[PDB]
């Protein structure tokens, strides 16, 4: 098993607070997880976008804003991508990944992000 | 470290695939895993394995697990793939990226530069 | 006539101590550093001053 | 992490004075004995003294 999942599409007008959730798999506690977010422009070699463990713990792009936040709600283990200052160049498709017991990437499906207007 | 990427154009099915990368602004040998991950035509990120910089261990997919050979050479400066037995689906996009696997800093535990990527087709010939 | 066997983790344990420079790329990167600089602070100046 | 080579001739030299045996493939023969024998005369005579 040990697959990550989260919707296809999500969209939201320019300026609200977007939140890009990553549900695991039920074989692992995120509370422990270092989750790690990529951010990929259309056909741009997917970036480094956000690394979070914690409120104390994290760890972001080498140019992202403050903006980006990350959050964990350990009820039904689901890390969060959140964008406060939703711009127009914040459209990309953004995916997460954590790993198994033996060190093997574990990529998410990921959601196509859309700016509206 | 900005790793370029190249490779053949095409290749036809069921035939060795090989891309070659050059790193070209780090040393080889000095630590952090060096891999290969593919996203087919617009699908989601999937990973074939890495080698370690220093030692030279290979660790591999459980499903890519009898099809693929990642090699390394420090002398140029370079590592490569070989993708053997190639199918239909196995048109992708990759890219060769860097990874932490010791460090203190679990920022760098991810895939933090990446390569610029190559796309392969396994279509026949015209 | 027999020979001695290998000597890697003989000589391993004798230089207990001594100073390392593991690091390699063809060029021997050290691991211990006691240089003493003296520092002129003729020519610089305060940034927000003005 | 650091492995510490290989330990063969690292005891080499610390097993100096212990005896040594060569074996040949499972009857492993010995270089040694202190064998205190007690041996019957009864029946040795010379073939001889006729």
């Amino acid at each position: 098993q040990s697959v990550l999942t989260q919707p296809p599409s999500l969209s939201a007008s320019p300026g609200a607070s977007a939140r890009l959730p990553c549900t695991l798999s039920s074989d692992l506690s995120v509370g422990s997880k270092n989750m790690y977010w990529y951010q990929q422009k259309p056909g741009s070699a997917p970036r480094l976008f956000l690394y979070y463990y914690s409120d104390s713990d994290k760890q972001l792009g080498p140019g992202v804003p403050n903006r980006v936040s990350g959050s964990k709600e350990t009820s039904s283990n689901t890390a969060f991508l959140l964008i406060s200052g939703l711009q127009p160049e914040d459209e990309a498709d953004y995916y997460c990944q954590v790993y198994d017991g033996s060190a093997n990437d574990v990529f998410g499906s990921g959601t196509k992000l859309t700016v509206l207007g | 470290v900005q790793l370029q990427e190249s490779g053949p154009g095409l290749v036809k099915p069921s035939e060795t695939l090989s891309l070659t990368c050059a790193v070209s602004g780090y040393s080889i040998s000095s630590g952090y895993y060096w891999g290969w991950i593919r996203q087919p035509p617009g699908k989601g990120l999937e990973y074939i394995g890495y080698i370690s910089g220093s030692s030279g261990s290979t660790y591999y997919n459980p499903s890519l697990k009898s099809r693929v050979t990642i090699s390394k050479d420090t002398s140029k400066n370079q590592f490569s793939l070989k993708l053997s037995s190639v199918t239909a689906a196995d048109t992708a996009v990759y890219y060769c990226a860097r990874r932490d696997r010791v460090g203190s800093y679990p920022y760098y535990y991810g895939l933090d530069s990446w390569g610029q990527g190559v796309l392969v087709t396994v279509s026949s010939a015209s | 006539v027999v020979v001695l066997g290998s000597q890697e983790g003989a000589v391993h344990t004798a230089l207990a101590g001594a100073l390392e420079a593991e690091m390699d790329g063809a060029k021997g990167r050290l691991s211990s550093g006691h240089l003493k600089c003296r520092l002129k602070m003729d020519k610089l100046r305060l940034k927000g001053v003005s």
